């Protein structure tokens, strides 16, 4: 083991930390920030950090990356929200549609969609959740029926984020009906501006809005079904095990600590917090670590279901406790003067409650953690 | 102990139940989830049913029914998500001042301690900042504190060094050298087993069990409903035994809330009296945090949204858990308090 | 709704207080309580009280009762345990044993068995769970094969209290097995000393030990059959309901947090870091002691809500336990090193929380119940 | 963050594991759990294997595989449940001090407040009592506050004012106006981050990381086998779930332990500061929620010694707090990093 960074990690560190922190990008994330209920674009903030080459610094060069290992965008992603870049873009984009191209996409599919992805040119989102499908996301019933080598997708999807701002929808659909729960399901790349297509929100408390994505014989081309026809049940499970590192939510919980030690600091003399301070920043450390093991193992080819289900559990519950201590530390004061801290943590309450059911519920990581009590490998 | 149910009071709860379900709630998921202040929308089912003498004494001209009545209303006004306009009201009535202005300075422990006020020569001077439990720019009521002594006072709309701020919510009131004199003072905030700053704790308690049970409620409803694995949520473990859980905290502030609005009432007739509205209140304010976080987890992404009302539970929790001091501070000051005992007893 | 206790109630509870506080009470006491891994004998102890009558106030006075209503019997167990009595011995014989028999047997097997117990002159432990049978007792596989007018028993039960120091076991069999897992079940009240009985300790870390009962053709007689043959799976329910109040978890949260504010004020003063702890509770000790009496006042009048009861075990035990892990580490080291007798009985209470949340039902048994008011 | 396995600790490990799953356990209920003290029977299995030269560096004929062996070795006497011969000495060692004694009053916070030493006559006093890791007759290294200054004391046994609480479990040591001297002193009790106390809260750490590691796997065992309505307790979620939620705090608590040892060994060869404390705090309070889970998860067999549970159960009550409350120690570690935040 080796805890902290190699000296050419820190200076690769050091180098987009600067180029984040120039005039041009300080004025983009202050006009795209959410706060108070309001969601801004982030469009133009995304074709900045795309010309800056920050947004998929591990994927292959001729897909718009720098070919770098895969820890290295990981220091991107932690300097990119250290910096004050809204990332549920980057997420849904770079980090769950554009890594299940490049797991599962051929290369006329990579080609056509991978590049503009990694210029900050075009966006996706994730289309899975049904109103009858949640946890039980084998109960989707959203079809797609053949149509020569093409498909008519009809169905309903419900509660993504950033959708009315997106391009591209990673669909599931039942190829074949009829073929049992988790059999028949097929996996698209959907344009969102295709006949049939109409696209609403789901006010929620967050900033950032839900959507409802409603599919009315919407046609999708033959070459926009990616990976293996009706094979879309496993590839959904490795593409998001392949994505589970905890390493955003470690990112909420640190910047609402930090946002909590700034209205604190700002203030006349604090012994009801101490144990609160000391507990949480602990709570981080151990999280960075569970975060970054992940992301080692994933540099090497392992993939590790419960260790990746106990970052993601351990970093998301963590954030929620975070945040719900933090929005009570700002004082009237500072509430009514909009100190920045301020914003942040009343942004940061109204987020907390997704933490624990975005992306595997709390629920379903401590299932995924009881697997590790049937292998003879326990210890 | 005997406690079945008063016939008088199951009929007053009754009575507000109904008519506070005709009051509309505030329709957005963004922004202030009620409008609260003396004058709200619930005040004129409050004027209809006579719960601004519900308090009072029958001698007083009031009906006589304690500050046991004033609980009721301020839960049956939690359960309703419509807002408060009792409880500032109440406050003032406790100590013979007019009604219609908004209560500040709470949050602070101890009492007062977020306006302080300094000595000049006709009265005092106030600086500091104050969360408000109704209209900002109105006339309001400021928990102060004067070396070391808590106080109540009035101060008057447009007092000078005074800014309303009206853009966050719970709203807030700033004073920077705003001046009072004797006459503004509306009466002290010791720590009186029935004095107003009790009275004032109890009602805020009896408020967030109302929050924290409509919350629950419509949780324990939608898990009733909503189905996946082909099973009630009800019906699976991990829902089911966190709302469980929330149910035992529910009835124990239940227990402490009307257990403390008792012995207030007992002793305005005829162990541990001194701390009761402090241990209503911070069982209270930990209740509604630890209820409606479960509930926001049973129900999904859906209780973020206008899909179930559980969003204003959760935004008004947000303000009310600690308006009237942190739990654990207030437990800290129930906790000298029987180790002081203690330290006597040996 | 009245939070506090009438002048009658209060009447009677200080002269049972000066009854539990006599000289020969007090050495009773002492050397029946159980501390440091030892289980005193405290029959002498039960004998006394019960020639004080004050073990089953409540009950019929044909049976050794005195006819006061079940609050009356509520205001004794406080007492009893805030005057130092081990109260197991009572909860066992009087509160489960004895109620079962006036509420499942005849006018016969409770005059036959009922006075002694109210007399402290003899005790019964409860004979349910079996080595594969905790939680799910319906797989209990004890068998009472009939043996002309009475029956033998073949089984073994396992984890019960105050055994080896009793006379009669309240015993769960299969009169007629195979019929189902919930059907063919009987209550026998056997005597612990007839044939092929075997009572022996399995070792455990509390003070008070657990008892292994071994049952080879074990012969008992038709008259001590409790209650109507085969129908014991839901008797045997409707038993436990009623005796599920939380009162003597309560207690034990009592005694513990107040040994706790004993240890920190014998040493001198602020204690700034205990405030939080000790405020929050006292203030849940406060609502325990209502659920509680919630319970108390609904058996009164005859009605038997197992939502409520099932409320106030779990939040009684489970707020017990976390006095004792709490309160274990207030006593200070040189309070461990010259026995003080809060630390003694902390060091006690420790050994025992574990168990709080596990015996009468388990704490997620509770919740199940209580997940049916939804 | 490079976290992939170094080959030289996975065989001391190794070897630790096997050669302690030899070591006969005390086989009561009651009574303490384990034989504390540098003379236990594992000390047997650590000289065999050399663990004196584990933490010396290369420098000084040592093995060289600094803190993070002595971290190793106590994870493994932890979840052994064999008792820890190795704290007090190698406390000891760390200062150049001769093995052999107990070492006595980490529970207090500041460091050293149950022991004052009084500077009064021409001399100075110790008065307090003490919590003691071994033996409480023999020779004692006290934690000892001095004017605010934390210390460490060696004593000798029969000293004037000097009483051994022994009978009860861990053992007491008791001073009334025991004098000492400047050269009794073996040295000082700061916060430095690669201090004597740093490494003692660190190695203490680690051992209730693996009490804690080791109550879970009986439980997680039992719950396999154990069935209840027809079904394995580890498929009732009211069971599976406490469960793996004492594996996350179990693998964040490696996590910070390892992070803390090696830490220390990178300054031998930011929040530097708090590493020991933050290691320390969330292994207590690991161990205290792991081994409560544990116990409910297994029922009332964890009481008793079909399962092996009752000595874990023991432990953590008497480890959990031995250096200190952790709602104290975050306290400390809170207000460290508060005044990080305001210069
Ligand atoms: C911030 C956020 C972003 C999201 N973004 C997207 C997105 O981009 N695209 C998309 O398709 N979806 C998205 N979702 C939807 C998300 O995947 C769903 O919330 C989740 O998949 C299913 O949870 P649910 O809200 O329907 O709750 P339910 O399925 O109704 O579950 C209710 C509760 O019961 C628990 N539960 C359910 N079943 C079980 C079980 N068998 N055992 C134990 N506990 C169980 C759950 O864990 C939860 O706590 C997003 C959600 C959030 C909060
Ligand atoms: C202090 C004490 C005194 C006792 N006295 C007596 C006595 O006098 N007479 C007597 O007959 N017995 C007695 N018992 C035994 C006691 O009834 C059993 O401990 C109890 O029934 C549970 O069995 P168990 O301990 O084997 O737990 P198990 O049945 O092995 O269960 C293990 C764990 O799984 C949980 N669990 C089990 N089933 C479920 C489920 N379906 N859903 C969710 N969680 C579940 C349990 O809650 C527990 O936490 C006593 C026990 C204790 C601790």
């Amino acid at each position: 083991m080796r805890y902290g960074f190699t000296e050419e990690q820190q200076r690769f560190r050091a180098d987009v930390r600067q180029a984040l922190r120039s005039a041009e990008v300080r004025a983009a994330v202050a006009d795209a920030t959410p706060a108070d209920g309001v969601e801004p674009d982030m469009r133009t903030l995304y074709r900045l950090l795309g010309k800056l080459g920050l947004l998929a610094v591990h994927w292959p060069a001729e897909f718009g990356g720098a070919d770098r290992p895969l820890t290295d965008a990981a220091i991107v992603a932690e300097e990119l929200v250290r910096a004050g870049v809204p990332d549920t873009l980057h997420v849904n984009t770079i980090q769950i549609v554009g890594q299940f191209l490049l797991m599962a996409g051929s290369a006329e599919q990579k080609r056509r969609h991978l590049p503009a992805l990694a210029q900050g040119e075009r966006f996706a989102s994730v289309l899975y959740t049904e109103p009858d499908a949640g946890s039980d996301l084998g109960a989707l019933r959203t079809v797609a029926e053949p149509d020569g080598d093409g498909y008519r997708l009809t169905g309903t999807k419900v509660f993504s984020l950033k959708t009315r701002f997106v391009d591209l929808g990673l669909c599931a659909a039942r190829t074949t009906p009829g073929a049992g729960k988790y059999q028949g399901i097929s996996l698209f790349l959907v344009d969102l501006t295709a006949p049939g297509v109409t696209v609403s929100v789901i006010p929620g408390v967050s900033d950032e809005q839900f959507h409802r994505v409603d599919l009315d014989a919407v046609p999708v081309s033959g070459d926009d079904l990616i990976g293996a026809r009706d094979q879309g049940w496993p590839l959904l499970n490795e593409a998001l095990a392949i994505e589970r590192t905890g390493l955003d939510y470690f990112l909420k919980a640190e910047r609402w600590l930090e946002a909590a030690l700034e209205a604190l600091a700002d203030r006349d003399p604090h012994d009801a917090h101490l144990e609160h301070i000391g507990r949480f920043d602990g709570a981080l450390a151990a999280d960075h670590v569970l975060a970054w093991e992940v992301l080692t193992g994933l540099a090497s080819g392992r993939v590790d279901p419960v260790t990746a289900a106990v970052a993601k559990y351990h970093s998301s519950e963590l954030a929620r406790d975070v945040a719900e201590w933090a929005a009570g530390v700002p004082d009237p004061g500072q509430r009514a003067d909009r100190a920045p801290a301020a914003v942040v943590l009343d942004s940061a309450y109204r987020e907390a409650p997704g933490l624990t059911l975005s992306a595997g519920t709390s629920e379903v990581m401590l299932q995924i953690m009881a697997t590790a009590f049937d292998s003879l490998g326990q210890e | 102990m005997d406690l079945t149910p008063d016939p008088l009071l199951v009929q007053l709860r009754g009575a507000l139940r109904t008519a506070l379900a005709g009051v509309p709630v505030r329709s957005g998921v963004h922004g202030p989830p009620v409008a609260d202040g003396p004058s709200g929308p619930a005040r004129e089912v409050l004027d209809r049913l006579g719960a601004a003498d519900f308090e009072r004494p029958a001698s007083a001209g009031g009906l006589g029914l304690g500050l046991t009545a004033g609980v009721v209303v301020a839960e049956e006004l939690g359960r309703a998500a419509c807002g408060n306009p009792y409880r500032a009201d109440a406050l003032a009535a406790s100590l013979g001042h007019p009604g219609g202005a908004a209560s500040a300075g709470w949050e602070a422990l101890p009492v007062g301690a977020g306006v302080t006020a300094t000595a000049r020569a006709g009265g005092w001077d106030l600086t500091g900042a104050a969360t408000a439990d109704g209209p900002a720019d109105g006339p309001l009521l400021v928990a102060a504190r004067a070396g070391g002594e808590p106080l109540l006072v009035a101060v008057e709309p447009g007092a000078p060094g005074l800014t309303a701020g009206t853009g966050c919510w719970p709203q807030v009131v700033r004073f920077e050298a705003t001046p009072v004199t004797p006459a503004d003072v509306v009466g002290a905030l010791d720590d009186s087993p029935t004095g107003p700053l009790a009275r004032a704790r109890l009602r805020q308690a009896a408020y967030l069990l109302g929050v924290a049970d409509g919350a629950h409620r419509i949780a324990v409803r939608h898990a009733g409903v909503r189905r996946q694995f082909d099973t009630r949520l009800r019906d699976l473990p991990a829902v089911a035994f966190p709302l469980a859980r929330a149910m035992v905290a529910l009835r124990a502030t239940r227990a402490v809330v009307y257990r403390g609005a008792s012995l207030v009432d007992s002793q305005d007739a005829g162990a541990g009296t001194g701390t009761a509205p402090l241990v209503a209140l911070a069982t209270a304010a930990e209740t509604a945090r630890d209820v409606v976080r479960s509930c926001m987890q049973a129900c999904g992404v859906r209780a973020m949204t206008d899909e179930l009302g559980l969003h204003r539970y959760f935004r008004l929790v947000a303000a009310e858990a600690g308006r009237y001091g942190e739990p654990a501070a207030l437990w800290r000051l129930a906790g000298a308090a029987r180790l002081d005992r203690a330290r006597r007893a040996a």
